[PDB]
């Protein structure tokens, strides 16, 4: 017997850390502990797991905040994964959001739509097209806690035409300044991130009917109760790159960002390889590391390392 | 109502179809087999849309390109598989 909620996940030879993370989120985590998810159970969804993945991860929450154990070995979500998503490495978590939503999608008959863009029309008006959109095709515990909506502006270097889309997300991949820092704080690569970019991955014109390298350049325009904020420190072999080991340093308290604030509730670490997870739990406050199956108290002052890899914020 | 979809393979080459949201994703290959010669059991087709909202998707067989939610100029990515290797 222990608190609920301090509970390691046996290592089976990303999966544990991303899983310490979701679980010490506590809406997601109350949702499931309070059975609002079997009447929301989606079996039939094109693009779901026929509810296998959040009955899988919900039997897992209830015991890790069951009170009943220090650590699981979590086998039988492991195989759920590994049945619909053979491939599974640090991408795990945007399947797992993924999945979750749509074996929990409240619709059940999905209309198609056929998206547009802006057209010269209020980005106010577009916005909220887009997201009535999206919930007329997604309407889930995970859009309600995880999704909000990008401002897309694309343009034509050719034809200097402006493409204005309204798009969603689930998580945030923030660059970090090339050629490489040392130190940088999480403000500046969310600045980076809303800069301009030309693409390499051209991108259609509708006018010049060609694909060009456009410039993409990304906006947030409505924020989630949870984001979720990828630091892209890796890059494919091809490229043959040390992983970035700058310092990016991100509040623990009092994110900052389009109006809304937000306080770190969770953090991946990965060491160059190993993944843990800072986390605070819910019904003491206090902060813990989770490293597979051992689970300690932890300091505020140790989670802003060179290792952070995702982080989690919940609005206040 | 028809629409441009284009399917890119890993040469960067973008093929351009012509296809109803209602179409089938083994219709889809069909039509790649008549552009490019490639037999559909031979085909792998995901769509990543725009990365940061869905988790990418292999697009199976029985399924319409309306269950993706695929758009007007949306672009599938391309794998042929030939004798156990990946082109
Ligand atoms: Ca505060
Ligand atoms: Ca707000
Ligand atoms: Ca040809
Ligand atoms: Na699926
Ligand atoms: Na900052
Ligand atoms: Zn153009």
């Amino acid at each position: 017997n222990e608190q609920p909620g301090l509970c390691g996940l046996s290592n089976l030879g990303f999966m544990n850390s991303a899983i310490q993370c979701l679980s010490n989120t506590p809406p997601l985590t109350e949702y499931f502990l309070n059975d609002k998810y079997q009447e929301e159970l989606n079996f039939d969804n094109p693009l779901g797991m026929r509810g296998e993945i959040a009955k899988s991860y919900a039997e897992l929450i209830k015991q890790m905040w069951s009170g009943k154990f220090s650590y699981v070995t979590p086998r039988a979500f492991k195989t759920q994964v590994g049945r619909f998503a053979p491939q599974f490495c640090q991408e795990l978590l945007a399947f797992l959001l993924d999945g979750l939503h749509e074996d929990l999608n409240r619709i059940r008959k999905k209309p198609y739509i056929q998206l547009k863009d802006a057209d010269g029309r209020p980005d106010k008006v577009v916005a909220e097209e887009a997201w009535e959109n999206h919930l007329k095709r997604n309407d889930s515990i995970i859009v309600d806690i995880f999704h909000g909506l990008f401002k897309s502006t694309l343009v034509c270097p050719e034809c200097a035409k402006i493409s204005v889309t309204f798009d969603p997300f689930c998580y945030l991949t923030l660059p970090l300044p090339m050629p490489k820092k040392p130190f940088v704080k999480l403000k500046d690569c969310i600045e980076l991130f809303t800069t301009k970019e030309k693409l390499g991955d051209p991108w259609y014109c509708p006018n010049c009917k060609e694909h060009q390298q456009a410039t993409k350049k990304l906006d947030l325009w409505s924020l989630p109760p949870v984001l979720v904020v990828h630091l892209k420190r890796f890059s494919y072999s091809r490229y043959m790159r040390d992983k970035l080991d700058t310092l990016v340093d991100f509040p623990i308290n009092d994110l900052d960002m389009s109006g809304c604030r937000y306080n770190l509730i969770a953090v991946s670490n990965h060491y160059g390889g190993h993944y843990t997870a800072f986390a605070k739990n819910k019904d003491d406050g206090k902060w813990y590391y989770f490293d597979d199956s051992s689970v300690s108290t932890a300091s505020e002052d140790q989670i802003v390392s060179k290792a952070a890899y995702v982080l989690f914020y919940q609005r206040q | 109502a028809a629409m441009l979809i284009f399917v890119k393979t890993l040469s960067g080459k973008f093929i351009s179809l012509e296809v109803e949201p209602s179409d089938t994703i083994e219709n889809v290959k069909a039509k790649i087999q008549d552009k490019e010669g490639i037999p559909p059991d031979q085909q792998r087709l995901i769509f990543a849309g725009k990365r940061l909202s869905f988790y990418r998707k292999q697009l199976e067989d029985g399924r319409t390109l309306s269950d993706y939610n695929i758009q007007k100029h949306s672009t599938l990515q391309l794998l042929v598989i030939s004798r156990g290797i990946l082109y």
